[PDB]
């Protein structure tokens, strides 16, 4: 059911969408481990996903959840990173594709920072780095992130390191 | 998957050491992110 469609590099929205990729780039405190040294991105190519179940299945629950936060989704665009990234982009997001050692438990988890969901692309702590190379600062192989729409609701805050 | 905090829809990572980290954010229902954009990237060797 899902169609990738690409983007313009001329396209106002494939402008916006690599400018808040760009922007929330930051330094990490494993000095590059996980998810390589860099200060930015060579973009290659946003792609539009479209799947019309799945997008139903996610306004529903966004209806439901609005409903129950004085009509306020609290909705987010947000960055996630994962070597599941073909699986979800056709069947959705479950349970297979949750973190379960996570800090605030099992679940799905996503980020503010690019960077941060850079550091998921090869697996956890960034694996064993790029299927190729073997090489978690890999520069060569091209990588893949999700930038969602994600639905908040009334979220829990949680301070944390 | 785990459940929600009672009463909460998420959790919101708030980070309260690194100054310059942005919040992370989990949901215990797959059906609470669509997937909008798919970005293919290289990371860049700095200069
Ligand atoms: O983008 C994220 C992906 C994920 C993530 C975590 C675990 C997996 C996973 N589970 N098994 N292999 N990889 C995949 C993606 O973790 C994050 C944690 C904090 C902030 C963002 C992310
Ligand atoms: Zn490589």
């Amino acid at each position: 059911g899902t169609i990738l469609i690409d983007l313009s590099p001329d396209d106002k929205e494939f402008q916006s969408v690599e400018e808040e990729m760009q922007s929330t780039v930051r330094e990490h405190r494993d000095g590059g481990h996980a998810g390589g040294i860099f200060n930015r991105y060579n973009i290659l190519k946003i792609q539009k996903v479209c799947n019309k179940k799945l997008w139903e299945r996610y306004t529903h629950r966004r209806k439901e959840v609005s409903e129950e936060n004085h009509n306020h989704a609290n909705e987010r665009m947000l960055f996630h990173g994962s070597p599941f990234v073909n699986a979800i982009i056709h069947k959705g997001f479950d349970e297979r594709h949750a973190y379960i050692g996570g800090m605030f438990g099992a679940g799905i988890y996503f980020a503010e920072n690019s960077s941060k969901s850079n550091q998921y692309v090869y697996g956890i702590g960034g694996g064993t780095g790029c299927p190729v190379h073997k090489d978690r600062s890999c520069y060569i192989c091209h990588r893949q992130l999700l930038f969602c729409r994600v639905t908040l609701g009334k979220s829990f805050l949680q301070f944390s390191a | 998957m785990a459940h929600s905090p009672p009463g909460h829809h998420s959790v919101t990572g708030r980070p309260s050491v690194n100054g310059l980290a942005l919040a992370e954010y989990v949901i215990y229902r797959g059906e609470q992110a669509y997937p909008e954009y798919l970005i293919t990237y290289q990371i860049m060797r700095p200069e």
